[PDB]
This record gives structure tokens, C-alpha cells and sequence, in this order.
DNA sequence: AATAGATTAGAGCCGTCA
RNA sequence: UGACGGCUCUAAUCUAUUA
């Protein structure tokens, strides 16, 4: 006889059950309990009577609201105490009352007139109780070790929920960029272009350098806003080819690679904003950068309607891609952004609550599939015959280690 | 398609001997440390404040469970986890009278009425220091919503003592700091949260589910402050050195004068865990940047390796600077000229403004936490937020961000520096929680340098995080 | 020393007569509180500065010397470190006791 | 004094159950 | 200021070019 048979209430008392069990364990004593078993079953009867009449030792008995008048607590006391008779025991069952909530006045006729120990103001003086008890009669125990207890715990809540060896895919919010003009090329318009003419606001994306003009474009375009370009010599005009550039192999007095890199940059994001104009998209300017919105995509939430709403960047590092993020804008009837900036604020963080992974990854595809060009891919207008090409698809992620989502 | 690769939990150390992943499991299974007896702990504040202290230290000595025991271990009691006594019978109290709070709140200046607050709680805290036979392991100052909700320094009202920040907290704990008293600041909304209630009849601020994670946190952070190890790391290797540096501004002055602050992390040999701050703050003149000049770099290494040098009695076999921004050629060069000759220098940059989020295909569950995605040799991403399958639930609540790792300067191997940035996320001991999204020495640096930012009388400040924690 | 004389008066202890000097039942049975050397938190001083400066022949300066190396650890270690300490004893050699008279 | 890209710090609000 | 996480708003500085 080595066990200590602990009963207990299965669903209620397991919080307490578990902590006793444990600690027990821990101090070198060899326990019982039905909540330290997995694959039961048929296992319920036939075995528990037993080991409660031929290997229990001390029968401890968890006394609280939910144990009392329990048919299965019932039935093992009176089996204990069949047990307790058949043994020269009279300290066989010892109640340990944790309820406030069970006065000492309602206890069941099998354990009213039994002492016991008292847990309800604090455990750690209960544990004293119990092991100073069982120091005083002698219970059988080996010497205390608590790795045995960290290795058996493992045994149960570990394995059912560990890393797994699984290969998955991930989605990003990454798009490739897929093509780049052949040659970007300088137009000489020595003090032909006005001084003054805020390029910014030509048909095609330029950026002033020097004398010079940085597009991508051809070399009478843009013929509208400058009349006198006609009559322009077009061996002047430095061209540099992109892939060059781009590889890093490339740098000379008129310009760095690290200038022409940003320079490329500027105009992929002019080109994405120009299209994004084009697109008849609405437009937020946030504090640094410009969202998108659609006047599910669009929802409500009380009297506010939630936009999805993306930005787009584009970068050279680690590879061409142009990243999105992900926002939500609030409006009074789904046309008129609220200007409350404090109440935009508290809506997006109250809206974004119930969103989980597939909600946010499902809505970023959903908008971005629906700017697609054609097919597979969509394009950034650099010139009259000049386009960069852009994934519609974001880039994927592979990895050999997942869990088991044991809901 | 791109490949991730996975890096496994680091373990933290425990009494006995045994290893565990997580605080709470093996603070409730072994046990800490060191063997402290009990807290005697100072009590300054109201009359209601000294009741709501003793009633939530009646609170703690028993189990407090939360609603999910997997999701949230629970807490069986101050002695049954630390196994020392910090009960409501060890108390001094020093009472100080509302109507001298009240007074003193009115002067229509921030910075004046935080001064005359600050000054009413510390004259109590030092004289009592001085000049009696109490001992006490910590104060607890006790402190009323009125005087939270107007001493921010963005907080509007309904010369001398402008030399110092507009912030309660910060100018308390820094004004304290040649007195060396471990302290610590409670709302009165915190510890009784059940009474403080809106227009509507509810709390505030909901503690019903996780009173247990907020034992947890209060009860660790207590045992620190007395003097307490609660737990170590159990894989450090020999001859390594971590170095945190981060900056801050010293707004309120002519000159905007960045201030650098460092914290230092390394084995004691005695298989032990050295983990104090390295600071006398150094300054750069120019503002907005966030590079040291030769000479104050110069002294910071040397400072740092001649402590290294001390505690152990050789210098380290290698430095790891971590770092939120970038080195110069001026600033690693200045520190290459005090290095000793076998000695590895590796700068670090830890980023986190780059946009990057992976979404799983199926699942409303994020990324598993320790994956990795290797850009270069000298650069990558890590996932230091995402799923925990321990405890079946993510560190935080929409799908998280990675931080950028770059090897900015030395030579080193990117898959250990991820390892060794992963495990420094299991310290920080002024919290309870399964583990943090960022190094432990980027972050004590960080709360150094808010600290010693708030004053211009300091010198020569203590380095035990307890005095600034 | 003191770590040894710590754990020696948690005993009873008795004088040669009983009535002039009553006995000593022992520290935790007399105050009862708890005294032994488990709270202790050592602060070495290496004999090598206490024997440099105890020979300077100029009495207020090595006596100006010795608080000074004193305090300036103990102030250190209450400022500057988190562990909590009630009463600092300092343990000195007999040799400073007897040159610091004027 | 403007146009970019690229990098740094500071405040301040909201959620944690299910 | 019991934690942590995610957001949004507001400053700088550097680099190239133009005036
Ligand atoms: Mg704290």
C-alpha cells in the first residue's frame, strides 16, 4: 500500500485537485486521482474500488460545495469506510473543507464528526497541515523530487500541444515587380523649360536633375505643357539603361548609383499615385503618406461605415516589390469621411477587435485582385509606350514547423 | 518561394536546478533563487490608500485564479510561490493629509505643482529614511487619480523649478536617486479597481479575468525590489558581452543635447547573471544626431570593458552592441582604438519600421513565433511576436510584426545573433509574462535614459535596476 | 567573525551565575524575529587599500581616508542597488581602532 | 526657401473575456 | 504610474538637386 486516493468533483474542484496532486507528487508521495489519466473509460468501477481496498493508504477527501451529496464521492466514502472497518485505521479518511460557502453545520452524516483540515483562509498552512499529519502517522513516501512532477505534467498538457513538423505556405503583403523599361533617358532642355514649372504636375512621371530631366519617358513627349520641344537635338540626351543600374554596376561623375536607385524609386511612386488617380479610387491623407478606399470591402458599425484601405510603397531592398498596409476609414453615410481624427482613432481600434488573420489577409487579396489589369498583372503608365509590370499575387513564404490548432 | 527556418524556445533556470519555458509554471512548480525571509515594506499615502494597500495585501495571500487556466496560469499565493512573507503587519505608514494634496494642485502650472508634489512625497520618504529605527525593504506611494490625471506634461487644466520634467513619475524616482530607496508608485485605481467606476455603473478598468496575471506581475515586481532573484538564464555562453545603447532627447534647454545611456548583460562565472545598467550619460552637442563624438565613445567602451574586466578578471572574447540606429565610420573607429587586439566587435541595429506580415492560408491563428526569414548574411527578419503552442494563444491580438535584424558592422553569423536576440526577450523582470517582443537590453536602457533625463543634478548615479525600475 | 557569532546566539546561552546575570535563551526565542546569516549581502574590502593608507604618520588624513573608502562603498551599495538592508555593521581590524586617536 | 528618399525620436489613445 | 501589444498624430537631421 503506497497510494493517497484523492476524490474530488471532476468538472468543479480541478483548479485545487491539480495544485494538491501536484504537490504532493512533488514531495515524494505516490497519489491517485482521476484527472492524472488519460484514454479512461471502462476504467470508471471495477478499478477504482480496487485500489481503494488494496492500495490505498490514506483516503484524502476534497470537501466543498460541489462535493457534498456527489453519487460517486458517496459511494467511495462508504467503500473507504467498509475499508477503514476492515483496517485497525481510525485516521483513514481525512476531509480537507475549502469552501467558504459550505458551513461546518451542513456537512454530509458520513464525515460530521471527523477533524479536519482547514484550507479556506490559505493554502500554504493547509499543505503544512497535511504533510506535518502525515509525518505524525507514519505514511509510506520516497525522497521528495519535483523533476518527476515537471517530467509527468509534461506527459499530459505537452504533448497534446507541442511544435509539429508540418510544411505550410503564407501569403505577404509583398507584390514583385515584374517589368522595367529598357532605358531611362535625360532630356536636355538647357534653360528651354521654364525656371518655375513645378514638374510635378507634368503627364509623366520627371524629376528635375541638374539641367536635365529624369523620366522615363520619350523624348518629345510631354509636348503640351512645353510648346518649345520640337525642336530638340536628341543625341543629347544621356540614356542609361535599367538594368544597370539597377545590378549596382553603374556609377559615373554625372551621377551615383545610389542617386539614380532613388530617383527610380520617386518615379515608381509617382507612377502608382498618377494610377491610382486613374483608377477613380478615394483618396486620405494620412499623416505622412495617402490611402485608398472604396465609396466585403465596405461594412457597418452603428451609425459609421468601416472602409478597407491600403498604401502602397515602393522599394529596391531586398528585391523590387511594392509593399501594402492595411487601414480602416469611418464615414458618416459611407460617401463623407468624419473629420475627427480622435474619433477615427477609437473606431479603427474598437472595428479591428473582432478581425483575425483571415479577415485581414482575405480583405488585403480582395482589394488588391480587384485592381489587376487584365489577368495576372498590373501596370504602371511610365510614358506613351513605357509600362511597368506588377504582380497581382503577394509573394509566399514556406516553412517545416507549424502547430496543431487543437481548438 | 521563400524559405523560413524555426529557432527554438531558449529555457529560463529556476531553483533546484530545473529548466522551464515560462515564469509562472516554474515559479509555481521549484521555486527562485535565493532565499529571501520577508518584505518590510513602507507605506506612504492617505488614510484610504494605506486601507486599499492593506486590503489587496489581504487579497494575495490566498489563490486568485483567472477565467482560463491554460491560456493564464494562476496564482496559489505569495508564500506558496516565493516563499517568503509579505503580509499587512509588517507596515509603517507616514500619513500625508489630503488637504495639502489639494493645495498643492491648483498653481495653474504644470511644472510648478509637480515640483511642490514631488518635493511633499520625498521630504516625508527621506526624513523618515534618516531619522528613525524602522527598517524598511521598500516604499509604496500610494497616489490619487486627481494627481494622475493633471501632472502629464500634455495635460491642460480644466524658472526655478523649471529645470526639471513636467512628469510626476520620472522627476520622483529621479529626485530619490542619491538617497538610493527602492520604491514603488501605485494608482489607487489599481489596487482597488472594483470601487473606481464610470457613469454607467462598471470599472474603469476590468481586472475580473486576469486578477491573476495582475498578482503575478505585482507580486514579482515586489520580490525584485526587495532584493529577489526570481529566475535566470540557463544557456549563456562564456566570453560574451551584450551592450545596449539607445538615445534620448534633453528637451527644456537651450541645446536639445542627445544623452546616450547603456545597459550591460553577461555571465558572473560563477554561473551567475550580471545585468546592471552602464551609464554616465554621454552627450553630442548637434542636434538631431544620433552619433557619439571619438572621445565619449571612447570612454564608453573603455568604461564598459573595464567593468567586464573587474567582475570577471579578463576581457570579454566578444562585444555585441545592440543598437536602434546605425554606426559611422567616426563612431566605430573611435571605438575600434580602445578594443584590445583579441577582442570581437559586432554592432547590431535592431529595427522594427519595416513593413512585412505573413498570413496563414487557412487558420484565424498568426505566425508560429520563432520563425525567421533570412534576407543576406548579414540581415534578417525574426518573429519575436506570434503563437506560443504553450499556452494555445498569440502574444498579441492582429497578425504581428517582425523585427529587422542587421549585422551593421563586425563580422558575425546572423542565425546566432537571432538566437542570442530571442533569448535576452525572457528578462524582463518588471513584468510577469511569457516572454517579451524585444530585448531586455534595448529596454532597462531605454527606462535609464527616460530616468536621468528628467533632472540636471545627478551625478554619479547607481547602476541596480532597482532604483530606476 | 560575524557570521560566526550570528549563529552562535540563536542557542539558549548562560552566564557562571544565574542571579547577578540572567541567561540568554537564544535571539528567536527573546525578539521574535528572525536574525541569521541568510539576509546578509557581503561588500569586500581588500586588505591591500586598509594596509596603504594606516601609514601615512598624519592622523587626520588617514582617518579622512579610511571613512572615506567606508562610506563611499556603503552609499554606493544603498543608492545604487535594489537589495533592501536595515542596519550596515562594520566589521574593523583592532590595528585601526587603536591609531585613530588624536 | 523649395522637391524627393531615408532615418530617428516624442506623445497619446485603445484592447486584454468570449 | 501593475504589464504587454497594436495603432495614429507631430518634430528633427542627413543626402542630391533647384532657386
Ligand atoms: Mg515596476
Amino acid at each position: 500500500r503506497n497510494k493517497i486516493f484523492i476524490s474530488h468533483a471532476t468538472p468543479d474542484d480541478n483548479d485545487f485537485t491539480r495544485w494538491l496532486a501536484l504537490k504532493l507528487i512533488g514531495l515524494g508521495y505516490e497519489v491517485w486521482c482521476d484527472i492524472l489519466f488519460l484514454d479512461k473509460g471502462v476504467d470508471f468501477w471495477s478499478n477504482i474500488e480496487k485500489v481503494i481496498r488494496e492500495d490505498t493508504c490514506k483516503f484524502l477527501l476534497v470537501s466543498s460545495s460541489y462535493s457534498n451529496q456527489r453519487e460517486g464521492v458517496l459511494k467511495e466514502l462508504a467503500v473507504a469506510a467498509k475499508v477503514k472497518k476492515q483496517l485497525k485505521d481510525d485516521k483513514f479518511i481525512i476531509p480537507l473543507a475549502i469552501d467558504e460557502q459550505l458551513s461546518y453545520d451542513d456537512i454530509n452524516i458520513d464525515i460530521v464528526r471527523l477533524n479536519a483540515i482547514d484550507f479556506k483562509m490559505s493554502w500554504a498552512r493547509g499543505l503544512k497541515d497535511i504533510l506535518e499529519a502525515f509525518e505524525k502517522q507514519k505514511v509510506p513516501k520516497e525522497v521528495a523530487d519535483a523533476s518527476k512532477s515537471n517530467l509527468l505534467y509534461q506527459q499530459i498538457f505537452l504533448h497534446d500541444k507541442s511544435v509539429i513538423e508540418k510544411e505550410e505556405i503564407y501569403d505577404s503583403n509583398w507584390l514583385s515587380i515584374l517589368s522595367f523599361p529598357e532605358e531611362l533617358r535625360f532630356h536636355e532642355y538647357n534653360w528651354m523649360l521654364p525656371k518655375r514649372f513645378d514638374v510635378r504636375e507634368l503627364t509623366f512621371p520627371a524629376v528635375r536633375y541638374k539641367n536635365y530631366l529624369c523620366t522615363f519617358a520619350w523624348a518629345y513627349d510631354f509636348t503640351y505643357h512645353l510648346p518649345k520641344t520640337e525642336t530638340y537635338h536628341k543625341s543629347k540626351t544621356i540614356r542609361i539603361p535599367t538594368e544597370e543600374i539597377l545590378s549596382g554596376s553603374y556609377d559615373s561623375n554625372f551621377i551615383r548609383n545610389a542617386e539614380c536607385k532613388r530617383l527610380i524609386v520617386q518615379l515608381l511612386n509617382k507612377a502608382f499615385e498618377l494610377r491610382m488617380k486613374d483608377k477613380e479610387v478615394q483618396e486620405y491623407e494620412m499623416s505622412n503618406k495617402t490611402a485608398y478606399w472604396l465609396e466585403m470591402l465596405v461594412g457597418k458599425q452603428k451609425d459609421k461605415n468601416w472602409h478597407f484601405a491600403i498604401s502602397g510603397a515602393s522599394k529596391l531592398y531586398p528585391f523590387p516589390v511594392l509593399m501594402i498596409s492595411s487601414h480602416i476609414f469611418f464615414t458618416a453615410d459611407g460617401k463623407k469621411l468624419i473629420d475627427s481624427s480622435s474619433v477615427q482613432h477609437s473606431s479603427r481600434r474598437r472595428q479591428g477587435k473582432n478581425w483575425w488573420n483571415n479577415t485581414w489577409r482575405t480583405k488585403l487579396l480582395a482589394f488588391i485582385k480587384y485592381l489587376s489589369d487584365d489577368d495576372t498583372s498590373f501596370y504602371l503608365e511610365m510614358g506613351s509606350e513605357e509600362k511597368v509590370f506588377v504582380s497581382n499575387e503577394p509573394v509566399k513564404f514556406k516553412g517545416n514547423v507549424s502547430y496543431n490548432i487543437p481548438e | 518561394m521563400k524559405e523560413l527556418i524555426y529557432i527554438e524556445e531558449p529555457k529560463i533556470l529556476f531553483a533546484h536546478g530545473q529548466k522551464c519555458t515560462d515564469a509562472r509554471d516554474g515559479l509555481a512548480l521549484f521555486g527562485p533563487l535565493n532565499n529571501l525571509y520577508g518584505i518590510k515594506s513602507g507605506v506612504i499615502g492617505t488614510k484610504q490608500g494605506l486601507k486599499i494597500f492593506r486590503d489587496y495585501l489581504d487579497h494575495i495571500q490566498k489563490p486568485i485564479y483567472n477565467s482560463n487556466s491554460i491560456t493564464r496560469p494562476m496564482f496559489p499565493g505569495f508564500e506558496a510561490v516565493f516563499d517568503c512573507k509579505w503580509e499587512s503587519t509588517g507596515i509603517t505608514f507616514k500619513e500625508v493629509t489630503n488637504e495639502d494634496i489639494g493645495k498643492f494642485l491648483y498653481n495653474s502650472s504644470t511644472h510648478k505643482r509637480t515640483y511642490d508634489l514631488v518635493s511633499l512625497f520625498i521630504d516625508k520618504i527621506i526624513s523618515a529614511n534618516k531619522n528613525e529605527d524602522e527598517n524598511v525593504d521598500v516604499w509604496f506611494v500610494i497616489v490619487p487619480d486627481e494627481i494622475y490625471k493633471y501632472c502629464r506634461p500634455n495635460s491642460v487644466l480644466p524658472a526655478e523649478t523649471y529645470n526639471y520634467d513636467a512628469q510626476f513619475h520620472d522627476q520622483f524616482k529621479a529626485r530619490l536617486l542619491k538617497h538610493t530607496i527602492p520604491t514603488q508608485i501605485f494608482r489607487e485605481s489599481t489596487l482597488a479597481w472594483r470601487d473606481f467606476k464610470n457613469a454607467f455603473g462598471l470599472p474603469i478598468r476590468d481586472f475580473s479575468k486576469i486578477e491573476g496575471h495582475l498578482a503575478w506581475t505585482i507580486s514579482t515586481a515586489a520580490f525584485y525590489k526587495a532584493g529577489g532573484k526570481p529566475w535566470k538564464l540557463s544557456d549563456v555562453r562564456n566570453g560574451v558581452c551584450y551592450l545596449g545603447l539607445v538615445y534620448k532627447k534633453v528637451e527644456k534647454s537651450k541645446n536639445p543635447r542627445n544623452a546616450c545611456c547603456a545597459a550591460q548583460m553577461f555571465l558572473d562565472n560563477g554561473d551567475g547573471t550580471v545585468f546592471k545598467g552602464e551609464v554616465g550619460p554621454w552627450y553630442n552637442p548637434k542636434n538631431g544626431q544620433y552619433h557619439l563624438e571619438p572621445k565619449e565613445a571612447k570612454a564608453l567602451l573603455s568604461q564598459s570593458l573595464q567593468s567586464y574586466k573587474e567582475q570577471i578578471g579578463e576581457y570579454p572574447k566578444e562585444v555585441f552592441i545592440h543598437a536602434k540606429t546605425r554606426f559611422n565610420h567616426q563612431e566605430w573607429d573611435a571605438f575600434l582604438e580602445v578594443t584590445p587586439k583579441e577582442t570581437n566587435l559586432v554592432g547590431v541595429t535592431i529595427s522594427k519600421t519595416k513593413p512585412l506580415k505573413l498570413y496563414k492560408t487557412e487558420g484565424d491563428y498568426t505566425i508560429l513565433r520563432g520563425n525567421a526569414y533570412v534576407v543576406n548574411e548579414r540581415s534578417a527578419f525574426l518573429w519575436t511576436v506570434g503563437y506560443v503552442p504553450k499556452i494555445q494563444t498569440a502574444l498579441s491580438m492582429e497578425v504581428p510584426n517582425p523585427l529587422f535584424i542587421e549585422i551593421n558592422k563586425g563580422e558575425a553569423d546572423i542565425k546566432q545573433v537571432l538566437k542570442d536576440i530571442l533569448s535576452l526577450t525572457k528578462l524582463n523582470y518588471n513584468a510577469c509574462i511569457f516572454a517579451d517582443g524585444e530585448p531586455v537590453t534595448l529596454r532597462f536602457a531605454d527606462k535609464i535614459g527616460e530616468i536621468l533625463t528628467a533632472s540636471t543634478d545627478i551625478k554619479t548615479p547607481p547602476l541596480a535596476f532597482k532604483y530606476y525600475i
